DNA sequence: TTTTTTAGTATGTTGTAACTA
DNA sequence: TAGTTACAACATACT
């Protein structure tokens, strides 16, 4: 019955979640005063728990003991929710139901009583593309619900929604989890799981799941099952290329002098080695930008990068704020457009050519 | 669906997570073009639905293995295009996940394959989040795509990443003189065009494409001197233009390349040509006309069901109109 | 021409010149 | 299987009849006329009963031979109808229509009604079976060129007096459509029993009804004929015609004129027309196009196309009627301005 | 109360209708010389008399008297057919009634005589809403008709019919209603109603009626509502500005003649109202564009746009080309940064202040 | 505990916020007795459609008679508002679309009402009947019985037939203003015994955008967040929008290339933890009234009356070429912003660009 | 005299045949 | 013993 850290780790209380205290907030002191609303909209980034709020959420409107907003998770209505399968929490796949047919089916049935519970919730996820005639059929049911009736809804990218079903409804927009807390959640989860790490490796880890605790997850399974178990710096860095001392500093510098032989060569050996292209241009695109700080202020320059500090200093001096901008706006274009060029070296090397020419 | 032998090392590792029982559930696997990442997930299927496995291979002799030779299995299900269509619909999609959700026939595991993940529609992939994020027990998914990039970000947040990398350069050239009989320089310049992966060189070789290389090499030897780069069309009108294109492109970045100076070049098997256009063309042309080559490249393979002829013989014109003194190039937007 | 423009042209972004001041009801300066 | 005129029609019948008649057009108007023509001249000679029926691949072949199969030697005069398939002949109704040319009888008659059939058709072993047997009537729409001779004779059928300005303003105002056209007449004498007709009192009573294909605007801007072209566009936006089809049409003939004038500097421009079979009557207008354009404005042209077309395909714009307007325009020899052309 | 003025003034003699001299002319030559067709259809713009006219036709075929262009209006027969009770008159709602089966039992009774008339006059309201099924049975029956039956068709889309109906019926297409004519008409209610008015709210009306004489009812009625018993200038020209639409033209007359204030008016009332901004440029662009190609050809305007066919010609002949172009190039720029705006209202205003003042310095 | 939405409703003509035009109409037909057969209420979302639809049939099918005033009192009004009254039939366009719905009403209409003078048929989002279901009701709608009438609501009445529109009189609602929706969340929460700001209810009206519902759903919203209290404090989080002095005096050190303070305020907004795309957007939107404010003096609004003096200033000093060159370098910025590594890197970007293109104090160029 | 067409997903109406209450 | 469900053909709207 093995599962996943993404699926094994859902948290089963309000206290358990990462971040997101306004909106747990917000929604404790609801259901304390008892100001409690007919439709929630929760938004945001993808892996942000959305859908893990609003099953709290349910939990705590039908729980045995009363409305709370901290769910016994022992009585028979909460084990039964964690599970999934309680009979009046009622869960839609809006993504695999765009059917109208299905919506207006929906609608016939919320005119009867919840079996067990004293509300019925309708959970609806992935809501963001049901069909124009499925949103129009339920305006006039989410205005004015029965009693005894609750709408949750999740999405992604409320952009598309129509504007008249956002104004019928609360909307909590969820932001993205800081690196800190996503690097406490991590160590936190290794650690009860018994399992080897050190402080680099969960740093890497944190910065490139990009505020998405979902994504973290996925990478430290994927590290795990290729890291012998354990996490490692050696085996994080191998997993994700990322280079090593000065492989970005020494590739600018030949840019920015227009030396086609020493460019081209530096692209040669990278790809003998194997590296990720779109790396070496996101550390390219951070040299430039402190490159330009320094410009801006001496002491902008951090401590941590004393081994190159000289080197840079020196490019500072030399090149003018325009020029290092101009560098920076094409990186910017060459990272947009490696996607969709034939080869992944190829469009690099387009991008540096391209960058050759602006010298006079 | 050929095995080859730099799959040995990468099949091992998978099975141990497979075979350990901390396996997960949903499996991303990229590779290039000719890689064998099919032969790699044929390998894997066949495990798992094996009743009575032996070590890594599967016994070949019991009841799930007679059916998958026999090329019916009850829990196996297959997600790829028509014959005549190149995207995969989302009628598909519902109709695997409704069977997934019932008790399996063979009371075995169930697994679903994916030919091919980047040509799924936006209804199609957000049909598949929600029973890939939670699929029920004893289900297994396999992807395969080209680039994880244009792939959907939610659905890629939810399968683990797993990378082939293309054997060494010389191991690739030594394999290739093997299977086939070439030429040194014929040889590097088809690996290089594959972008280092083999079997897709030798794809090259074994077929006719060699031929429609030469002959668009002679043509445009000829267009250059000229200038008359409108006879052309006719060696780049033809079902495969996308191919062709990314060939051409490659000749003027090797040709950009030498005027700068440079060691490695794509096309080592024709010096000549690279020097004549390096010769008659500035930098700035050759620039301007790459940017085009690869843009139209993209809404050939990109826009369905859009003309072929009208944008190859637009492309030309506009190429020819740049030569000309006193015009202005495209510059790259954002 | 001048290197400013040009520099700006190859970034992207466009240069306005007023063209009716008397549109403006205002101390422009 | 004497080839006529519905005009000669008449007096062919009054001369005498026959088992079958096989008449072959895709004017509804004629087919009508012709049809009730027949059916009088039927009526006339005794016959009581008739029946319609259509032919086609969908219509069951059994159900046909069972049709055929009806005709009995003792039974009174009956008259059969029959309609072509819609796209055409082929091997079954051949061998259906030659199964009911050898079960034929003086009391039942033959009428099939539909498009010209193709000259590999003509070939067919029915065709031959009926080749003494029936008559042929041709019903094709008059051109605009043949279209003022038709409407004068016709308004000579009716005794009115028709000027030159009243006979250009009904073909104008009703090119492609005899129906409208025919009715149109009737409606005029109605209004005026004195039975003359002139510009001032036509021009009250006449509307805008007019069908046009893709060919003819194509024809229009080879030729350079503004109003036409704009005329055609807004007759065939109001018809719901998909622009898809006027651009693979426009596509064939603005390729061939880049290709014929690039490759005519250096060899007579006889031989390019040769060599690409392009038909004898379209040869004038071809060489006069060229001589027109030049180089410079086929490229526009091109560009212009393209972005139109890549547009619809994605962007799913509903502007591309805008695009051909001004396509339209830039094909008449009128300068246009950029920032159109090339967005 | 007091009825509606679209129920209560039916035209109710061929002298009472407005205009459509080339339907009744016809009409009235035939009765009179006793050449009648079997089946007559009628087309044209909605709410242009279509149904008045063919009720109108049915009385005078009817009629006691005889086949007369002018129906007597006192016999029995006049009144019932008005009254909508009578007998010989079958009405069908082709709409609410499409399927075939309910067509079978319609003209099933069709060989019957008529009870009290000279004729049985079938009338058919919206018959482009019949099946594939229905339209085959009316074919059949309409082939060979009884010489006592006549058929009446009233539609407004006359496309949707087969080509086999149209060719066996004699159509009468109705003409736009001028403006005059619709004046003419609402002045000789509005005495007869005891109203109070003045020319310019009679004027204002017609135009905003554009062709259609319901519609002048139906804006009468609510003005007279809305002034209170009377119909004013300033009660009629504020209603016509709640419902106005021609936003998109009238920014381009103020963009022309540079006036901030005038532009900045218009963006209010647009936002009270609610306008997509997004689609606010493309029918500006597509203005633009349109006043473009006119300068280029005087025919490349069509009658697509006849109700502001003047408006769009003052502006090619003053505008010089120079200047629709500078301003086109500066909407397609707008358009494609309106997304990163801060906001689609700031967006279009930014936008519109550099159609006003600045231009765009091109390369070289 | 009650949603306010559906708590507060308008039961009477007065209640009613703004829509003037559209009352005064109704108020004269019914005292002069012009009542028509067909009426087509069109808006935005939360303008009170249906509100002022089911106030006007109160009135019709009242005890005392057609009166503008409903008394409210009688068992007619009542069972009105409670939705139940026999005689008033109200129809969900959007749940009732196919033809064979439509065909089913036109069978009912014949029929006499129960006990109200008319049977009052009330169509909720008509723009999604099928096209079938317009004709079906074309025919009748022009001439109906003399105890039916017809009230239609639709927000976008552009996708109705043209032959529709002429059969009924058309009212269009208009989007309400920011003083009338700050006068209205007044006296709801005074009525509601819930204590307020000056500050709080000007930002919650100008974020509804037009509409009552979306005020009514923010203030629920605030409340819940202040337990019980709307402060300002508690709404300028709720939005995610940080005061324009902030946002202000950032754009006053960006324009006169004080690069140092406007690192120092950059650090400061970290600190905060506010969303760097509000920063950008905020920094546009100042931008954008400024030139709206050279344009023409009375462009600036009233919200904005803190810092009127300060804006004022700038548009007099600051040439207009200087505020297009600054408003598109952040548009540039916000398209690259997500290609960026960091949010922080490709802001601090953004402005660095600004100041190495200054129109007059461009950053010092090295040899 | 003979040439004409992008593709995917969703909703609605009418008519006919086969299987089940 | 007669009606309902499922399938086929045609038309329309938005991405
Ligand atoms: N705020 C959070 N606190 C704790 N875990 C979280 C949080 N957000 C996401 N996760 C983890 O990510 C996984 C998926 O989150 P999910 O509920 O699917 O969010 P979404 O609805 O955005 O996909 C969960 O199993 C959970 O372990
Ligand atoms: N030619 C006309 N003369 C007088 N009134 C007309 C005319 N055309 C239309 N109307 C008015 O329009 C109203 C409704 O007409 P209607 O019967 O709906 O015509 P249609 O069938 O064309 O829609 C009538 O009350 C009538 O007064
Ligand atoms: N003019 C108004 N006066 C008072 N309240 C209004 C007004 N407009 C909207 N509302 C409030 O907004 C809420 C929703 O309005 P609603 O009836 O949905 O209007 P619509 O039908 O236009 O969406 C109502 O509960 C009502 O209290
Ligand atoms: F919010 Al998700 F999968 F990322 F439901
Ligand atoms: F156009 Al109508 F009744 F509205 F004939
Ligand atoms: F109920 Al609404 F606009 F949302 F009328
Ligand atoms: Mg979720
Ligand atoms: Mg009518
Ligand atoms: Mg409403
Ligand atoms: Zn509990
Ligand atoms: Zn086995
Ligand atoms: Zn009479
Ligand atoms: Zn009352």
């Amino acid at each position: 019955s093995y599962q996943v850290l993404a699926r094994k780790w859902r948290p089963q209380t309000f206290a358990d979640v990462v971040g997101q205290e306004h909106v747990l907030t917000a929604l404790a002191n609801g259901l304390s005063l008892g100001r409690i609303h007919h439709a929630y909209l929760f938004s945001g980034t993808r892996g942000v728990g959305k859908t893990s709020i609003a099953r709290l959420l349910a939990k705590g409107l039908n729980c045995e003991t009363g409305i709370t907003a901290t769910p016994c998770g022992v009585c028979d209505n909460c084990r039964e929710i964690e599970q999934g399968r309680f009979v009046d929490l009622i869960e839609i796949d809006a993504a695999s139901r765009t059917k109208v047919e299905d919506t207006r089916d929906l609608l016939d049935n919320v005119q009867y009583a919840p079996a067990r519970g004293r509300f019925k919730v309708y959970l609806i996820d992935e809501v963001h593309m049901l069909s124009r005639h499925s949103f129009n059929a339920l305006l006039k049911t989410l205005e004015e619900p029965p009693e005894h009736v609750k709408f949750l809804l999740a999405t992604t990218d409320p952009q598309k929604l129509p504007v008249t079903i956002l104004s019928r409804c609360l909307q909590f927009h969820l932001k993205a989890l800081d690196v800190e807390q996503i690097r406490h959640q991590l160590e936190h989860i290794l650690n009860e799981e018994h399992i080897a790490h050190e402080p680099r490796a969960l740093q890497l880890l944190a910065r490139a799941a990009e505020g998405s605790l979902r994504d973290a997850l996925s990478l430290t399974d994927q590290a795990i099952a290729s890291g012998d178990g354990q996490v490692s710096t050696q085996a994080v860095s191998a997993m994700l290329g990322t280079l090593d001392d000065d492989q970005a500093l020494s590739l600018v510098e030949a840019m920015v002098e227009a030396n086609g032989e020493r460019v081209m060569a530096l692209i040669n050996e990278a790809a003998a080695r194997g590296i990720e292209w779109e790396a070496l241009l996101v550390e390219m695109l951070g040299l430039l930008h402190r490159i330009a700080m320094v410009q801006l202020s001496p002491a902008a320059l951090g401590n941590d990068m004393a081994a190159i500090e000289l080197r840079m200093r020196e490019l500072a001096r030399t090149i003018p704020p325009t020029d290092i901008q101009l560098y920076y706006q094409t990186l910017l274009i060459g990272r947009k457009e490696l996607p969709y060029a034939p080869d992944r070296r190829m469009g690099v090397e387009m991008t540096l050519l391209r960058a050759l020419a602006f010298h006079p | 669906m050929r095995w080859y032998p730099w799959l040995r090392p990468d099949f091992e590792k998978l099975v141990a997570s497979y075979q350990a029982g901390r396996g997960h559930h949903a499996l991303l696997i990229q590779a290039l073009p000719g890689m064998g990442d099919d032969a790699l997930i044929y390998a894997l299927s066949r495990y798992l639905l094996c009743q009575q496995p032996q070590g890594h291979k599967s016994c070949g002799h019991c009841r799930g293995c007679q059916l998958m030779q026999a090329g019916t299995h009850p829990d196996y299900y297959t997600l790829a295009p028509e014959k005549g269509k190149n995207t995969l619909g989302v009628d598909a999609v519902r109709e695997v996940t409704e069977k997934l959700n019932e008790h399996a026939r063979l009371g075995g595991a169930k697994v679903v394959w994916v030919t091919d993940a980047a040509l799924l529609t936006d209804a199609a992939a957000n049909a598949l989040l929600k029973t890939l994020e939670e699929p029920p027990a004893e289900t297994w998914f396999f992807l395969a795509t080209r680039e994880p990039e244009r792939l959907l970000a939610t659905l890629r947040s939810r399968c683990r990443l797993h990378y082939l990398a293309p054997p060494p350069e010389q191991y690739a050239v030594t394999w290739l003189s093997r299977e086939v009989t070439m030429s040194q320089d014929a040889l590097l310049a088809a690996l290089r065009l594959s972008a280092g992966s083999p079997g897709a060189a030798l794809a090259l070789f074994q077929g006719d494409n060699w031929q429609a290389r030469e002959t668009l090499c002679q043509a445009l030897a000829y267009s250059v001197p000229s200038g008359d780069w409108y006879s052309l069309l006719a060696a780049l009108n033809h079902e495969q233009a996308p191919a062709r294109l990314h060939w051409l492109a490659t000749l003027l970045m090797d040709a950009l390349k030498r005027h700068h100076g440079a060691a490695q070049v794509t096309n080592v098997d024709v010096p000549g040509l690279v020097a004549e256009l390096a010769n008659h063309l500035s930098p700035s042309r050759l620039q301007a006309i790459l940017g085009d080559v690869c843009h139209i490249r993209e809404q050939l393979m990109s826009v369905t069901g859009i003309n072929r002829e009208l944008l190859i013989t637009d492309l030309l014109l506009r190429i020819e109109h740049y030569l000309q003194p006193g015009v202005v190039l495209p510059v790259p937007h954002l | 021409t001048s290197r400013r423009d040009w520099q700006l042209q190859q970034l992207g972004i466009t240069q306005w010149s007023l063209r009716r001041p008397g549109a403006l009801q205002g101390e422009i300066a | 299987m004497i080839r006529l005129y519905p005009e000669q029609l008449r007096a062919q019948l009054n001369e005498g009849l026959r088992a079958a008649y096989l008449l072959l057009g895709n004017d509804p108007l004629l087919l009508q006329e012709s049809q009730d023509a027949v059916r009088q001249v039927a009526a006339a000679q005794g016959f009581e009963e008739h029946h319609t029926f259509s032919i086609d691949p969908n219509t069951d072949w059994n159900a046909i031979f069972s049709l055929c199969q009806a005709m009995s030697l003792f039974a009174s005069r009956q008259t059969l109808l029959l309609l072509l398939p819609e796209n055409g002949p082929n091997a079954a109704i051949n061998e259906q229509l030659l199964t009911l040319t050898g079960l034929l009888h003086d009391d039942l008659l033959l009428i099939v009604r539909g498009n010209k059939l193709s000259k590999a058709q003509e070939n067919a072993a029915w065709f031959t079976a009926l080749a003494n047997r029936s008559v042929q009537v041709t019903c094709q729409t008059p051109e605009q060129a043949q279209l003022p001779r038709w409407v004068a004779a016709r308004a000579k059928q009716l005794n009115l007096e028709l000027d030159d300005a009243a006979n250009q303003v009904l073909c104008y105002c009703y090119e492609g459509n005899l129906l409208a056209l025919a009715q149109a007449l009737e409606r005029l004498s109605l209004l005026w029993p004195d039975g003359k007709l002139t510009l001032p009192r036509v021009e009250q009573a006449v509307n805008d009804a007019a069908h046009f294909t893709p060919f003819h605007w194509v024809d229009a801007l080879l030729m350079g004929k503004s109003k036409r072209a704009l005329h055609i566009l807004q007759q065939l936006r109001l018809e719901g015609s998909e622009p898809v089809i006027l651009l693979r049409t426009l596509q064939r003939e603005l390729l061939l004129l880049v290709n014929l004038k690039r490759q005519s500097a250096h060899t007579p421009l006889r031989a390019l027309f040769d060599k690409h079979r392009v038909w004898q009557n379209r040869r004038g207008m071809m060489g006069e196009a060229l001589n027109r354009l030049s180089q410079t404005q086929l490229r526009q042209a091109v560009q212009l196309l393209t972005r139109t077309e890549l547009t619809l395909k994605q962007d799913y714009g509903q502007s591309v009627w805008a695009e051909l307007e001004g396509l339209s325009l830039l094909l008449c020899h009128k300068p246009l301005a950029d920032v159109f052309i090339d967005g």
